[PDB]
Protein backbone atom coordinates (compact mmCIF):
# COMPACT_ATOMS: atom_id res chain seq x y z
CA UNK A 1 0.00 0.00 0.00
CA UNK A 2 1.95 3.04 -1.31
CA UNK A 3 1.09 6.16 -3.53
CA UNK A 4 2.89 8.30 -6.01
CA UNK A 5 1.86 12.08 -5.97
CA UNK A 6 -0.59 12.51 -8.55
CA UNK A 7 1.27 12.92 -12.11
CA UNK A 8 1.34 16.75 -12.74
CA UNK A 9 1.20 18.58 -16.01
CA UNK A 10 3.97 20.90 -17.53
CA UNK A 11 4.41 22.72 -20.55
CA UNK A 12 6.04 21.15 -23.21
CA UNK A 13 7.93 23.53 -26.00
CA UNK A 14 5.25 21.76 -28.80
CA UNK A 15 2.62 23.72 -26.57
CA UNK A 16 3.81 26.54 -28.52
CA UNK A 17 1.83 25.66 -31.07
CA UNK A 18 -1.24 26.86 -29.96
CA UNK A 19 0.12 30.99 -29.73
CA UNK A 20 1.56 30.02 -33.86
CA UNK A 21 -1.69 29.00 -34.95
CA UNK A 22 -3.11 32.61 -33.19
CA UNK A 23 -1.64 34.62 -35.28
CA UNK A 24 -0.99 32.43 -38.38
CA UNK A 25 -4.69 32.42 -38.79
CA UNK A 26 -5.30 35.77 -37.35
CA UNK B 1 -9.55 -7.95 22.24
CA UNK B 2 -10.09 -9.51 18.38
CA UNK B 3 -8.52 -6.51 16.44
CA UNK B 4 -8.23 -8.10 12.68
CA UNK B 5 -11.69 -6.77 11.64
CA UNK B 6 -9.95 -3.23 12.34
CA UNK B 7 -7.59 -3.59 9.41
CA UNK B 8 -10.12 -4.19 6.79
CA UNK B 9 -11.94 -1.14 7.53
CA UNK B 10 -8.60 1.09 7.73
CA UNK B 11 -7.78 -0.62 4.48
CA UNK B 12 -10.98 0.46 3.02
CA UNK B 13 -10.81 4.04 3.71
CA UNK B 14 -7.25 3.84 2.02
CA UNK B 15 -8.71 2.77 -1.17
CA UNK B 16 -11.63 5.01 -1.16
CA UNK B 17 -9.08 7.73 -0.33
CA UNK B 18 -10.60 8.73 3.14
CA UNK B 19 -7.39 8.94 4.77
CA UNK B 20 -8.27 11.16 8.11
CA UNK B 21 -10.40 7.87 9.19
CA UNK B 22 -7.83 5.45 8.14
CA UNK B 23 -5.27 7.02 10.50
CA UNK B 24 -7.94 7.15 13.69
CA UNK B 25 -8.86 3.69 12.86
CA UNK B 26 -5.31 2.24 12.20
CA UNK B 27 -3.67 4.21 15.74
CA UNK B 28 -6.54 2.27 17.26
CA UNK B 29 -4.90 -1.26 16.26
CA UNK B 30 -1.63 0.23 16.42
CA UNK B 31 -2.16 1.33 20.35
CA UNK B 32 -2.51 -2.38 20.46
CA UNK B 33 0.45 -3.97 18.39
CA UNK B 34 2.73 -1.86 16.69
CA UNK B 35 4.59 -4.69 15.03
CA UNK B 36 1.07 -5.85 13.00
CA UNK B 37 2.51 -6.91 9.95
CA UNK B 38 -0.66 -6.74 8.14
CA UNK B 39 -1.82 -3.45 9.25
CA UNK B 40 1.78 -1.55 9.45
CA UNK B 41 1.82 -1.41 5.83
CA UNK B 42 -1.13 0.72 5.86
CA UNK B 43 -0.52 2.86 8.54
CA UNK B 44 2.73 3.76 7.05
CA UNK B 45 0.89 4.61 3.71
CA UNK B 46 -1.47 6.80 5.92
CA UNK B 47 1.13 8.95 7.25
CA UNK B 48 2.64 9.77 3.84
CA UNK B 49 -0.96 10.54 1.85
CA UNK B 50 -0.84 12.83 5.54
CA UNK B 51 2.28 14.26 5.24
CA UNK B 52 2.98 13.09 9.05
CA UNK B 53 6.98 13.49 7.82
CA UNK B 54 6.66 14.01 11.90
CA UNK B 55 5.11 10.80 13.06
CA UNK B 56 7.04 8.45 9.88
CA UNK B 57 10.59 9.53 10.79
CA UNK B 58 10.00 8.57 14.37
CA UNK B 59 8.43 5.04 13.48
CA UNK B 60 10.55 4.34 10.69
CA UNK B 61 13.49 4.74 12.18
CA UNK B 62 12.18 3.13 15.69
CA UNK B 63 11.41 -0.14 13.70
CA UNK B 64 14.93 -0.38 12.33
CA UNK B 65 16.33 -0.03 15.79
CA UNK B 66 14.70 -3.17 17.73
CA UNK B 67 13.50 -4.70 14.59
CA UNK B 68 16.06 -5.39 11.94
CA UNK B 69 14.87 -8.24 10.78
CA UNK B 70 11.20 -7.59 9.84
CA UNK B 71 11.10 -6.08 6.09
CA UNK B 72 8.47 -3.58 6.73
CA UNK B 73 11.10 -1.74 8.83
CA UNK B 74 13.10 -0.91 5.83
CA UNK B 75 9.91 -0.50 3.62
CA UNK B 76 9.36 2.64 6.30
CA UNK B 77 12.12 4.08 6.17
CA UNK B 78 12.52 3.75 2.44
CA UNK B 79 8.60 4.91 2.71
CA UNK B 80 9.97 7.74 4.69
CA UNK B 81 13.12 8.72 2.27
CA UNK B 82 10.53 8.75 -0.75
CA UNK B 83 7.84 11.55 0.65
CA UNK B 84 10.42 13.79 1.09
CA UNK B 85 13.97 12.93 -0.05
CA UNK B 86 16.10 13.46 -2.15
CA UNK B 87 18.26 11.19 -0.64
CA UNK B 88 16.00 8.74 -3.71
CA UNK B 89 19.21 6.58 -3.76
CA UNK B 90 18.90 5.67 -0.47
CA UNK B 91 15.01 4.69 -0.71
CA UNK B 92 15.74 2.05 -3.68
CA UNK B 93 18.77 1.00 -1.39
CA UNK B 94 16.55 0.27 1.55
CA UNK B 95 13.30 -0.95 -0.35
CA UNK B 96 15.80 -3.71 -2.18
CA UNK B 97 16.93 -4.24 1.24
CA UNK B 98 13.66 -5.88 2.09
CA UNK B 99 12.91 -7.72 -1.09
CA UNK B 100 16.39 -9.52 -0.61
CA UNK B 101 14.67 -10.34 2.93
CA UNK B 102 11.51 -11.31 2.09
CA UNK B 103 11.22 -11.32 -1.80
CA UNK B 104 7.44 -12.18 -0.98
CA UNK B 105 6.72 -9.15 0.44
CA UNK B 106 4.93 -7.07 -1.87
CA UNK B 107 4.45 -3.63 -0.23
CA UNK B 108 8.35 -2.97 -1.07
CA UNK B 109 8.14 -3.79 -4.75
CA UNK B 110 5.63 -1.12 -5.60
CA UNK B 111 7.74 1.63 -3.10
CA UNK B 112 10.38 0.23 -4.97
CA UNK B 113 9.01 0.64 -8.86
CA UNK B 114 8.11 4.02 -7.61
CA UNK B 115 11.94 5.11 -7.32
CA UNK B 116 12.24 4.16 -10.76
CA UNK B 117 8.83 5.40 -11.82
CA UNK B 118 9.86 9.36 -10.51
CA UNK B 119 13.84 9.28 -11.99
CA UNK B 120 11.95 8.39 -15.00
CA UNK B 121 13.53 4.78 -15.58
CA UNK B 122 10.55 3.32 -16.92
CA UNK B 123 11.70 0.05 -17.63
CA UNK B 124 12.18 -1.08 -14.38
CA UNK B 125 9.40 0.77 -12.04
CA UNK B 126 7.45 -0.99 -14.62
CA UNK B 127 9.06 -4.45 -13.52
CA UNK B 128 8.35 -3.26 -9.70
CA UNK B 129 4.60 -3.00 -10.44
CA UNK B 130 3.87 -6.33 -11.91
CA UNK B 131 5.85 -8.19 -9.49
CA UNK B 132 3.62 -6.45 -6.26
CA UNK B 133 0.60 -7.23 -8.83
CA UNK B 134 1.31 -10.62 -8.36
CA UNK B 135 2.13 -10.48 -3.90
CA UNK B 136 -0.86 -7.87 -3.11
CA UNK B 137 -3.66 -9.35 -5.44
CA UNK B 138 -7.07 -8.01 -5.60
CA UNK B 139 -5.29 -4.61 -4.64
CA UNK B 140 -5.69 -2.16 -7.57
CA UNK B 141 -3.03 0.26 -6.78
CA UNK B 142 -0.03 -2.03 -8.89
CA UNK B 143 -2.21 -2.23 -11.65
CA UNK B 144 -3.52 2.04 -11.60
CA UNK B 145 0.38 2.42 -11.82
CA UNK B 146 1.24 -0.12 -14.90
CA UNK B 147 -1.22 1.62 -16.75
CA UNK B 148 0.06 5.04 -16.16
CA UNK B 149 3.26 4.15 -16.89
CA UNK B 150 1.83 2.21 -20.08
CA UNK B 151 0.11 5.59 -21.09
CA UNK B 152 3.24 7.83 -20.92
CA UNK B 153 4.71 5.47 -23.20
CA UNK B 154 2.41 5.42 -25.83
CA UNK B 155 0.88 2.32 -24.79
CA UNK B 156 -2.51 3.55 -24.67
CA UNK B 157 -4.81 0.38 -25.18
CA UNK B 158 -2.71 -1.29 -22.47
CA UNK B 159 -3.07 1.90 -20.58
CA UNK B 160 -6.86 1.55 -20.59
CA UNK B 161 -6.61 -2.22 -19.78
CA UNK B 162 -5.61 -1.37 -16.30
CA UNK B 163 -7.16 1.61 -15.69
CA UNK B 164 -10.82 0.06 -15.86
CA UNK B 165 -9.60 -2.99 -13.87
CA UNK B 166 -8.27 -0.96 -11.46
CA UNK B 167 -11.92 1.33 -11.66
CA UNK B 168 -13.62 -2.03 -10.97
CA UNK B 169 -12.00 -2.48 -7.89
CA UNK B 170 -11.99 0.52 -6.01
CA UNK B 171 -14.06 2.72 -8.87
CA UNK B 172 -14.43 5.58 -6.38
CA UNK B 173 -10.83 6.27 -6.43
CA UNK B 174 -9.60 10.27 -7.32
CA UNK B 175 -6.15 8.93 -8.35
CA UNK B 176 -7.78 6.37 -10.31
CA UNK B 177 -9.61 8.69 -12.22
CA UNK B 178 -7.24 11.20 -12.27
CA UNK B 179 -4.25 9.31 -13.74
CA UNK B 180 -6.61 8.34 -17.04
CA UNK B 181 -7.81 12.20 -17.61
CA UNK B 182 -3.76 12.65 -17.31
CA UNK B 183 -3.23 9.68 -19.81
CA UNK B 184 -6.30 10.88 -22.02
CA UNK B 185 -4.46 14.64 -22.21
CA UNK B 186 -0.97 13.08 -23.47
CA UNK B 187 -3.28 11.79 -26.28
CA UNK B 188 -4.66 14.65 -27.36
CA UNK B 189 -7.78 13.92 -26.59
CA UNK B 190 -8.37 17.37 -24.41
CA UNK B 191 -12.18 17.01 -24.52
CA UNK B 192 -12.28 13.70 -22.34
CA UNK B 193 -9.61 14.84 -20.30
CA UNK B 194 -11.98 17.62 -18.95
CA UNK B 195 -14.47 15.09 -17.40
CA UNK B 196 -12.17 12.87 -15.99
CA UNK B 197 -9.81 15.89 -14.05
CA UNK B 198 -13.79 17.01 -13.39
CA UNK B 199 -15.33 14.03 -11.65
CA UNK B 200 -11.87 13.12 -9.61
CA UNK B 201 -12.54 16.72 -8.10
CA UNK B 202 -16.21 16.38 -7.40
CA UNK B 203 -15.01 12.98 -5.65
CA UNK B 204 -12.25 14.60 -3.65
CA UNK B 205 -14.19 17.60 -2.94
CA UNK B 206 -17.55 17.48 -1.67
CA UNK B 207 -17.69 14.16 -0.77
CA UNK B 208 -14.11 12.53 0.93
CA UNK B 209 -14.22 16.50 1.61
CA UNK B 210 -11.38 17.22 4.58
CA UNK B 211 -8.97 19.20 2.56
CA UNK B 212 -6.58 15.96 1.28
CA UNK B 213 -4.94 19.21 -0.18
CA UNK B 214 -1.82 18.19 1.88
CA UNK B 215 1.08 16.61 -0.41
CA UNK B 216 -0.58 17.95 -3.09
CA UNK B 217 -2.08 20.35 -5.45
CA UNK B 218 -1.79 18.90 -8.98
CA UNK B 219 -5.22 18.53 -10.30
CA UNK B 220 -6.21 22.33 -10.31
CA UNK B 221 -2.73 22.64 -12.49
CA UNK B 222 -3.99 19.93 -15.06
CA UNK B 223 -7.62 21.77 -14.99
CA UNK B 224 -5.76 24.70 -16.04
CA UNK B 225 -3.95 23.11 -19.36
CA UNK B 226 -7.18 21.33 -20.33
CA UNK B 227 -8.83 24.86 -20.83
CA UNK B 228 -6.06 26.52 -22.27
CA UNK B 229 -5.71 23.63 -24.85
CA UNK B 230 -9.50 23.46 -25.27
CA UNK B 231 -8.90 27.09 -26.27
CA UNK B 232 -11.34 28.14 -22.95
CA UNK B 233 -8.83 30.74 -21.76
CA UNK B 234 -11.18 32.44 -19.68
CA UNK B 235 -11.91 29.04 -17.83
CA UNK B 236 -8.38 28.09 -17.87
CA UNK B 237 -6.66 30.89 -15.82
CA UNK B 238 -8.95 30.26 -12.99
CA UNK B 239 -7.91 26.78 -12.12
CA UNK B 240 -4.25 28.18 -12.02
CA UNK B 241 -5.08 31.14 -9.71
CA UNK B 242 -6.10 28.45 -7.39
CA UNK B 243 -3.42 26.26 -7.85
CA UNK B 244 -1.46 29.05 -6.47
CA UNK B 245 -3.28 29.76 -3.53
CA UNK B 246 -2.20 26.08 -2.69
CA UNK B 247 0.82 26.52 -3.48
CA UNK B 248 2.07 29.89 -3.68
CA UNK B 249 5.51 29.58 -4.77
CA UNK B 250 5.21 27.38 -7.74
CA UNK B 251 7.02 28.31 -10.77
CA UNK B 252 5.33 26.18 -13.28
CA UNK B 253 1.86 27.92 -12.55
CA UNK B 254 3.47 31.06 -13.32
CA UNK B 255 4.78 30.34 -16.56
CA UNK B 256 1.42 28.20 -17.37
CA UNK B 257 -0.73 31.90 -16.23
CA UNK B 258 1.89 34.05 -18.36
CA UNK B 259 1.50 31.92 -21.76
CA UNK B 260 -2.42 32.09 -21.57
CA UNK B 261 -1.94 35.72 -21.37
CA UNK B 262 0.29 35.11 -24.59
CA UNK B 263 -2.36 32.98 -25.87
CA UNK B 264 -4.86 35.73 -25.45
CA UNK B 265 -2.32 38.82 -26.41
CA UNK B 266 -1.89 40.16 -22.90
CA UNK B 267 2.09 40.65 -23.83
CA UNK B 268 2.78 43.36 -21.44
CA UNK B 269 0.84 41.26 -18.49
CA UNK B 270 2.22 38.54 -19.68
CA UNK B 271 5.92 38.95 -19.35
CA UNK B 272 5.47 40.25 -16.23
CA UNK B 273 4.33 36.66 -15.27
CA UNK B 274 6.60 35.21 -17.58
CA UNK B 275 9.46 37.46 -15.22
CA UNK B 276 7.95 36.76 -11.95
CA UNK B 277 8.66 32.73 -13.21
CA UNK B 278 12.12 32.96 -13.73
CA UNK B 279 12.41 34.59 -10.33
CA UNK B 280 11.61 31.34 -8.98
CA UNK B 281 12.78 28.64 -11.31
CA UNK B 282 15.73 29.97 -13.12
CA UNK B 283 15.82 27.54 -15.29
CA UNK B 284 12.82 27.99 -17.60
CA UNK B 285 13.72 26.61 -21.23
CA UNK B 286 9.88 27.25 -22.25
CA UNK B 287 9.64 30.87 -20.18
CA UNK B 288 12.51 31.55 -21.67
CA UNK B 289 11.66 31.20 -25.47
CA UNK B 290 8.22 32.75 -25.56
CA UNK B 291 9.48 35.92 -23.62
CA UNK B 292 12.06 36.12 -26.71
CA UNK B 293 8.57 36.20 -28.81
CA UNK B 294 7.16 38.42 -26.48
CA UNK B 295 9.95 41.01 -27.85
CA UNK B 296 10.98 40.52 -31.07
CA UNK B 297 7.21 42.05 -31.68
CA UNK B 298 7.73 44.89 -28.80
CA UNK B 299 10.36 45.81 -31.71
CA UNK B 300 7.84 46.64 -33.95
CA UNK B 301 5.43 48.64 -31.22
Amino acid sequence: MLRRKPTRLELKLDDIEEFENIRKDL
Amino acid sequence: ENLDVVVSLAERHYYNCDFKMCYKLTSVVMEKDPFHASCLPVHIGTLVELNKANELFYLSHKLVDLYPSNPVSWFAVGCYYLMVGHKNEHARRYLSKATTLEKTYGPAWIAYGHSFAVESEHDQAMAAYFTAAQLMKGCHLPMLYIGLEYGLTNNSKLAERFFSQALSIAPEDPFVMHEVGVVAFQNGEWKTAEKWFLDALEKIKAIGNEVTVDKWEPLLNNLGHVCRKLKKYAEALDYHRQALVLIPQNASTYSAIGYIHSLMGNFENAVDYFHTALGLRRDDTFSVTMLGHCIEMYIGD
